[PDB]
């Protein structure tokens, strides 16, 4: 377990067990406008309804399109520099980070970022809040906070949900689709949903681990996000893959333990709907795919 | 093996090799999974069933 990879999935575990506080979940739903969600996405199913070649359904999925467009639209906004606090001007990185004064520590900020304002020779405090409840207060981040968040709202109107750790320092999150029978890569940061090749194809990633984290399950889900499996595999330099899986597999049972008979069958027969993804690599369309920038 | 030899010391395949392992019930519903996201896979499973049945009844640590 030395392996920082080792290492994050333990925190992660934790971390996602934070979610299911029902309060809050409670406070998480005291934010967002569930009904006019629901809503808007009860009148796209109507419509697509109407013209049969829609097929299946798409319901809470029509749910889940209108929670990513507002979380990006109404909710969040991205942090580079915050505005100095005395001038109301541009700041700048210090390389040099600040130290987490109390407050601080009581939110999970580790690292704050100095934001300093040349004009009034003044230190303003970007602390990077690692508390869900938090963020529900500050609204602001980088991706981090955003996929924080998000995941968390997610479990508050219902949907199972992963929160997805990236080893190239980026994370998201996963919807599953009851009537597509599927996990569904979600990204607020991005607004995209069900584009898992955004990432090695449009951005030219070069991925190793992507590791996801729920209440009931931790899953490698690399696969899913590459078509290159031979690439990924040859930087995937930092663990034995025997001794990757032996310890998924390990917390899988004993985080298992305490779920019934009929759930546990229900997960196995999902896992292999993923696993036939993991072996089905698909292709790549640079040409047609707006989001697709690689062959 | 034969064109399908390379599935072998993927890490997913060892995932899955593990778990038709422990559950051969899900073997009727994996081939049937396979048939829908993968079916060139299915027809070269087809083409060489025993040795597609070998590899996911190979043990791995
Ligand atoms: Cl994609
Ligand atoms: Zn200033």
């Amino acid at each position: 377990g030395d392996s920082t990879i080792l290492k994050v999935l333990q925190s992660n575990i934790q971390h996602v067990q934070l979610y299911e506080n029902p309060v809050l979940q409670e406070k998480a739903l005291t934010c967002i406008p569930v009904s006019e969600l629901k809503r808007k996405a009860q009148e796209k199913l109507f419509r697509a309804r109407k013209l049969d070649k829609g097929t299946n359904v798409s319901d809470e999925d029509f749910l889940l399109l209108e929670l990513l467009h507002w979380f990006k639209e109404e909710f969040f906004r991205w942090v580079n520099n915050i505005v100095c606090s005395k001038c109301g001007g541009e700041t700048r990185s210090r390389d040099e980070a600040l130290l987490p004064n109390d407050d601080e520590l009581k939110w999970g900020a580790k690292n704050v970022e100095n934001h300093y304002c040349d004009a009034c020779q003044l230190s303003n405090r970007f602390p990077r809040y690692n508390n869900p409840e938090k963020l529900l207060e500050t609204r602001c981040g980088r991706c981090g906070e955003w996929a924080n968040c998000f995941t968390l709202c997610c479990r508050a109107l219902g949907f199972e949900a992963r929160y997805v750790w990236d080893y190239t320092d980026h994370v998201w999150t996963e919807v599953y689709s009851p009537s597509q029978q599927r996990w569904l890569h979600c990204d607020a940061c991005e607004d995209v949903c069900d584009k898992p090749l955004l990432y090695e194809i449009g951005w030219g990633k070069k991925l190793s681990y992507i590791i996801a984290f729920s209440k009931d399950e931790v899953v490698d889900v690399t696969w899913r996000y590459s078509c290159k499996h031979d690439e990924v595999m040859s930087r995937r330099t930092k663990v034995k893959e025997e001794l990757l899986r032996e310890t998924i597999n390990g917390l899988n049972k004993q985080r298992q333990l305490s779920l019934s008979e009929s759930r546990r069958k229900e997960l196995l027969q999902r896992i292999i709907v993923e696993l036939v993804e993991f072996i089905s690599p698909k292709t790549p369309r640079p040409g047609l795919e707006h989001h697709h920038h690689h062959h | 093996g034969h064109p399908l030899e390379f599935l072998r010391n993927q890490p997913q395949f060892q995932q899955m090799r593990q778990i038709i392992q422990q559950n051969p019930s899900l073997l009727p519903a994996l081939l049937q999974q396979i048939g829908r996201e993968n079916p060139q896979l299915l027809q070269q499973i087809s083409q060489h069933q025993e040795h597609f049945i070998q590899m996911l009844n190979e043990p791995v640590g």
